[PDB]
């Protein structure tokens, strides 16, 4: 939330559900990264 | 340097040589005599300027009465028929039979859509419609993203199917009536006569974006003018997708505004400011809307939201009254995402009386609270909208007109006033049209006052198209010289009628394209803007013209004679001309009509040839078989009558005219007798001139071609071989040299076009023309203009015989008024004849302009074809420079300098012509050259838009408009 919260403001129409905008969504994203499924997409979103 | 005496002698001898050549070869005196010799085959009739404008205004008003009577009929029938609808939801058993436009015409389509049945029309080809139409029914257009066959659409189709009878009745009552359309509030458009859509949905690669609710006629008929303020949230939270969505939404919302609305775009993030250089409401025309769009596409998101400051800014902007406004619909159109502050105290302080509406938009996908903006919406009599994606923009930025129409509906029959739009290009490729509109009200349970729930909204807008060619048919121009003309203006400055109005769209700024980001198969939108050209932008602007336009805007009638500057048909010369403007108001509407007449065109010629053999011989004079005896003949493609059509090919049109005149007697039971008689008289007089004078001297040294162009549509060029070199328009009224000769009272030299495909330099010659003036009972008339194509080689032999061929000591050139080179002395400049002299010797030209021998002014052409820049052809603005003589002195002697350099010059104006002779020290003596002086169409972007808003042109708004009805419900957001 500190690092990526409110920073996914991309000027495109792509949908990025796995973000860190609030606590439940950040918790879901962290759980998804722990499961290892599509974590690289989250990393790419954080890098961009 | 030679003394002034010898230069004066040389220029004198040259001028008498040229004048004698032109006078003795063209034959002005012989033509004048043969016009005066007969004096009985024709009569001189006055052009009563005061009366003609009155008849034309009455004709225009009565045509608009035609069109208005057909609108009230349709509106009443639509109201009555929809008042008796049942609103069923079972259409499978009872199919709805209609002809859908933009569908394949193949008989094997077999759509068989549930609840609908299609119609296959015959589609005969008919005139007054440049396409194939069917009068057996009406066509229906439905937007591509709107599903046909839904309950709402299918219910509209039957109750609108009763409009076909009234469509047919209106057509049969007035056969010359164009499109009749009903644009529904559900998106449908039912128009008559039936015709396939210009751009079908997806049968080819191209697609159409046509929603009837966004058309200017529908928008003007759906609500009253507005004082709009777009408030944009640029705080930090709107960063990302919602910011681009807001930008697109604001551009689309600006696209819904017309010239009678006033808009300004503000922006707030913990501080409120303006997005552009306007600082107050502006007229919201094409230029101002372009500026606002450019400013909106340039904003960024940063800061903390503060609704109080933004709303305070919006209310202070709406409370200005220091500037021109509409004073009708004060609305704040707030684009945002979501918040937690509703700013009740600001609304209590500024909008206690609820005189200002608020429409709120929540844009994008976000988790922010939407309650406060809904409260803002349906607390201040406004509305609330959600725009989650691009595809939801267009529909959601046009529904605010439904709310604005509630007071108009509640006003009742007082709100059914026929309105007319600006000039715009028809969507069905018909040209420039104006549409008369009339709203249609939903009256269900009106006699009992039962529901009154959806009856506050309109069913749609009825419209009838009127083509500008229909209006031009009520203002004939062939009884006046090619210099006079009609023109009509709005109470807004825009011209409904003008010779300089063209079907091209109005350009704004420099056209910049980026072809590196355009896919080949994306089908970008083309345009939807109207052709709004101001009166002052259609002609050269004086101070007298401004006051004339102001006096004629606010419904006044009068006349004014003065002296003005007139630009030529080719944007190269400017003449000083006597003019008289006579203007009157059209009683039924807000248009004002004026007639422009020069002093010499107060009388015209009416032919009195009545007996047979004279007309027969005058008719056989113009036949190709004896052109060798009477020179190549050109005939103006005028509407002599509807049997023969203009062809744009002069040979075939002349053959058709000749065979039509031979086939039936000139009694003309159903053809314009005046035009034909005038043409025959002109042909006879011109043939007499050619046979009696020109044929006597079969070939003479100096000339290449001798031509005569007369008022009536006869052009004759004596050498047939020179006929192929004749590139002039066969229509006399569209010849630049003809009008230039009419304006001037001397011989006029026309510079050939330089560096263009076609023989125009040596094979043709230099054109010199003079107008024929006659006096019958002391009344001046200018019926014809004669002219000569002087050979370049013989003129060179005249010229050389210090000015010697390829001399390295002197420069000897001849220019015309306008600074175009006709002859030089070095045979090097002679290769470029007709080039602007400021482009080969810019220093001397600049100094000549400085010493006030060549005046110039610049104008803006707002409809120009333009090669797109980098940042095939688009529309933009160009700047045109025109040069002319201002100071009446004859000889100017001086010396130009360049920095430790000096060149002596002497220029002399030739008598009885428009020519100047220049002798100067050679340009190669000292190498001084700063920049080229270009006289050409220069693509531009000015004038500065937010400098014209500080002092704008005079304007009149609509007198009556509807707002703030106490019976309004407004319980919907
Ligand atoms: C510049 O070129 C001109 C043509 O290219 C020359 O113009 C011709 O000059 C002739 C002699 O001056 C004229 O001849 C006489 O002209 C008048 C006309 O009626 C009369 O004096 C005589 O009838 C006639 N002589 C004849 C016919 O033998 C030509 O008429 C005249 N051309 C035209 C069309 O009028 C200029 O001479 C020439 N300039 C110089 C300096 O040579
Ligand atoms: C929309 O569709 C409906 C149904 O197709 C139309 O209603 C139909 O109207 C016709 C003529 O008005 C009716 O025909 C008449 O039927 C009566 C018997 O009911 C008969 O005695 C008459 O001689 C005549 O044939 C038809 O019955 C009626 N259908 C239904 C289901 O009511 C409706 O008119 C259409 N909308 C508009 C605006 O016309
Ligand atoms: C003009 O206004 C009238 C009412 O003032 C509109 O008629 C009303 O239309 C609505 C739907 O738009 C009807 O509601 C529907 O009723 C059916 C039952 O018949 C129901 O099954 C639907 O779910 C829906 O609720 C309403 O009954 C109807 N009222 C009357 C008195 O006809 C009319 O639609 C308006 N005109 C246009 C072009 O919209
Ligand atoms: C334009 O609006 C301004 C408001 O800023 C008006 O200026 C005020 O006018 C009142 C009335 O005379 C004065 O009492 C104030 O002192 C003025 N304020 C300022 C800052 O000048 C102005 O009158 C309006 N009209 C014009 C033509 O400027
Ligand atoms: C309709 O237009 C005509 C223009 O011919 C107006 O007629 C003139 O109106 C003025 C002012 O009312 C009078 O002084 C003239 O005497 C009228 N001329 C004639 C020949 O009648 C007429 O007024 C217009 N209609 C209305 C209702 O104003
Ligand atoms: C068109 O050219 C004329 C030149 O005659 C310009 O008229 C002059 O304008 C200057 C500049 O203001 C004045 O000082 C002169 O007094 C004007 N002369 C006359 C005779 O009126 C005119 O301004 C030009 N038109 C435009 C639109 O610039
Ligand atoms: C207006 O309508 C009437 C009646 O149909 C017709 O006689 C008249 O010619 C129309 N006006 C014009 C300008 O066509
Ligand atoms: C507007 O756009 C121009 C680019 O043409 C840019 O230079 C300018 O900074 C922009 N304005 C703002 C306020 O960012
Ligand atoms: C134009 O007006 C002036 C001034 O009244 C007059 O002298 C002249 O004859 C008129 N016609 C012209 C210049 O053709
Ligand atoms: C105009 O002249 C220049 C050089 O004099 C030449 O390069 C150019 O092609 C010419 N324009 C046309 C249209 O031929
Ligand atoms: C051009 O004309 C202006 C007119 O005020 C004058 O001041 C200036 O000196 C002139 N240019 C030159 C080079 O003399
Ligand atoms: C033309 O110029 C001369 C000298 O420059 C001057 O005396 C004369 O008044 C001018 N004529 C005008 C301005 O009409
Ligand atoms: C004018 O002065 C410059 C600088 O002193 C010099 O280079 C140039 O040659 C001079 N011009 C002539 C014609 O001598
Ligand atoms: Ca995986
Ligand atoms: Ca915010």
């Amino acid at each position: 939330m500190q690092l990526f919260g409110g920073r996914y403001d991309f000027e495109d129409t792509e949908v990025r559900r796995s973000n860190f905008d609030n606590f439940p969504q950040a918790l879901i994203s962290v759980f998804q990264v722990l499961t290892g499924e599509d974590w690289n997409s989250v990393m790419y979103n954080g890098i961009m | 340097f030679p003394s002034a005496v010898t230069i004066k002698s040389w220029v004198d001898k040259m001028q008498e040589d040229l004048v004698t050549l032109a006078k003795t070869a063209s034959g002005v005196h012989q033509l004048v005599d043969i016009y005066e010799k007969y004096q009985d085959l024709y009569t001189v009739e006055p052009n009563n300027a005061r009366q003609l404008v009155e008849i034309a205004a009455r004709d225009i008003e009565k045509l608009l009465s035609n069109r208005s009577k057909a609108l009230v009929r349709l509106a009443l029938e639509a109201e009555k028929v929809q008042a008796a609808h049942q609103w069923r939801e079972d259409f499978a058993s009872n199919e709805v039979v209609y002809y859908n436009a933009k569908d394949d015409l193949d008989p094997e389509k077999n759509d068989s859509e549930p609840g609908s049945q299609r119609i296959k029309p015959v589609f005969i080809d008919d005139a007054n419609f440049r396409r194939q139409v069917s009068y057996q029914h009406a066509a229906v257009h439905i937007p591509t993203d709107i599903y046909e066959g839904s309950t709402i659409v299918l219910n509209e189709l039957n109750w609108t199917s009763a409009l076909d009878d009234v469509f047919k009745k209106n057509r049969e009552e007035d056969p010359s009536l164009l499109w009749q359309v009903f644009g529904s509030a559900t998106g449908l458009a039912r128009y008559y006569p039936a015709s396939p859509w210009v751009d079908n949905s997806r049968t080819p690669n191209k697609i159409d974006l046509y929603d009837v609710r966004r058309r200017p006629w529908y928008i003007q008929g759906a609500a009253s003018p507005k004082d709009m303020l777009i408030l944009v949230d640029v705080s930090g939270s709107v960063s990302g997708l919602t910011l681009k969505l807001i930008r697109t939404s604001v551009s689309e919302m600006l696209e819904t505004l017309s010239d009678d609305d006033f808009v300004n775009v503000a922006s707030f993030n913990s501080n409120a400011q303006d997005v552009s250089c306007f600082q107050h409401l502006v007229q919201a025309n094409v230029r101002n809307k372009k500026v606002l769009k450019d400013a909106v596409n340039n904003i960024t998101a940063k800061g903390i939201t503060d609704y109080k400051k933004g709303f305070s800014f919006a209310f202070e902007q709406l409370l200005n009254y220091n500037v021109s406004r509409a004073n009708c619909n004060k609305i704040i159109m707030l684009f945002t995402d979501g918040g937690e502050e509703r700013a009740q105290e600001i609304f209590a302080k500024y909008n206690k009386d609820k005189k200002v509406r608020v429409f709120t938009f929540s844009v994008g996908q976000h988790n922010y609270d939407r309650g406060p903006i809904q409260w803002m919406a349906c607390e201040n009599k406004g509305y609330y909208y959600e725009i989650p994606s691009i595809g939801a923009i267009r529909i959601n930025t046009q529904e605010y007109l439904d709310v604005l129409g509630r007071p108009m509906v509640l006003a009742g029959d007082k709100a059914k006033q026929v309105q007319w739009t600006n000039v715009y290009l028809d969507a069905l490729e018909l040209g420039l049209v104006i549409t008369g509109t009339l709203p249609v009200f939903n009256i269900t349970g009106q006699f009992e006052n039962k529901t009154n729930l959806k009856n506050q909204l309109i069913l749609g807008v009825m419209g009838v198209d009127v083509s500008l060619e229909d209006i031009k048919r009520l203002t004939p121009r062939f009884t006046l010289c090619p210099n006079g003309y009609y023109f009509a203006i709005d109470p807004n400055g825009y011209v409904l009628l003008h010779p300089n109005l063209q079907p091209k769209p109005i350009g704004v700024g420099i056209p910049t394209i980026n072809l590196r980001k355009r896919r080949p198969n994306v089908q970008n939108p083309k345009s939807q803007e109207p052709v709004t050209l101001d009166f002052l932008d259609a002609e050269l602007e004086n101070d007298i013209k401004v006051e004339i336009r102001n006096k004629m805007i606010d419904g006044e009638s009068g006349e004014k004679t003065f002296r003005t500057l007139v630009k030529s048909q080719d944007e190269r010369y400017i003449d000083k001309g006597n003019r008289t403007y006579t203007w009157t108001p059209v009683n039924g509407t807000d248009y004002s009509l004026a007639l422009v007449l020069p002093t010499y065109s107060f009388y015209y010629i009416k032919a009195k040839i009545e007996e047979t053999i004279t007309q027969a011989r005058y008719s056989e004079t113009l036949k190709p078989d004896n052109f060798e005896e009477s020179g190549y003949t050109f005939l103006a493609p005028r509407d002599y009558c509807s049997d023969l059509k203009p062809s744009d090919n002069n040979t075939e049109f002349l053959l058709n005219f000749n065979e039509f005149i031979d086939r039936k007697t000139p009694n003309n039971p159903s053809c314009n007798t005046d035009l034909i008689n005038r043409v025959l008289l002109d042909a006879g007089f011109t043939n007499e001139l050619v046979q009696n004078y020109w044929s006597k001297q079969k070939n003479i040294k100096g000339v290449k071609a001798r031509f005569v162009v007369t008022d009536g549509g006869i052009t004759r060029v004596y050498p047939k071989e020179a006929g192929e070199n004749w590139q002039e328009n066969p229509e006399t009224y569209e010849d630049s040299f003809y009008k230039r000769s009419l304006d001037n009272d001397n011989y006029v030299f026309t510079a050939p076009y330089f560096n263009k495909s076609g023989p125009g330099a040596y094979e043709s010659g230099i054109m010199v023309s003079k107008a024929v003036e006659i006096y019958i009972q002391g009344k001046l008339l200018k019926p014809a203009v004669v002219g000569i194509k002087i050979d370049v080689n013989s003129w060179i032999e005249n010229f050389t015989k210090d000015c010697k061929r390829n001399s390295d000591v002197m420069d000897c050139v001849i220019l015309d008024d306008g600074g175009f080179l006709l002859m030089a002395n070095h045979d090097d400049y002679t290769n470029q004849i007709g080039r602007f002299f400021g482009e080969i010797d810019p220093s001397l030209m600049r100094h000549l302009v400085n010493i006030s021998v060549y005046a110039f002014n610049k104008s803006y052409d707002y409809q120009s074809v333009c090669e797109p820049g980098a940042a095939s052809k688009q529309s933009c603005i160009t700047e045109q420079t025109q040069y002319f003589f201002d100071n009446d002195s004859k000889s100017f002697s001086g010396v130009l300098d360049c920095g430790n350099c000096s060149r002596i010059f002497h220029v002399e104006k030739l008598m009885n012509t428009n020519l100047i002779f220049i002798m100067v020290e050679s340009k190669g003596t000292c190498p001084c050259d700063t920049r080229l002086l270009i006289q050409a169409e220069q693509t531009s972007d000015g004038p500065d838009p937010c400098d014209m808003v500080k002092q704008p042109r005079y304007r009149k708004g609509p007198d009556v408009c509807f707002d703030n009805n106490v019976l309004e419900d407004y319980t919907d957001c």
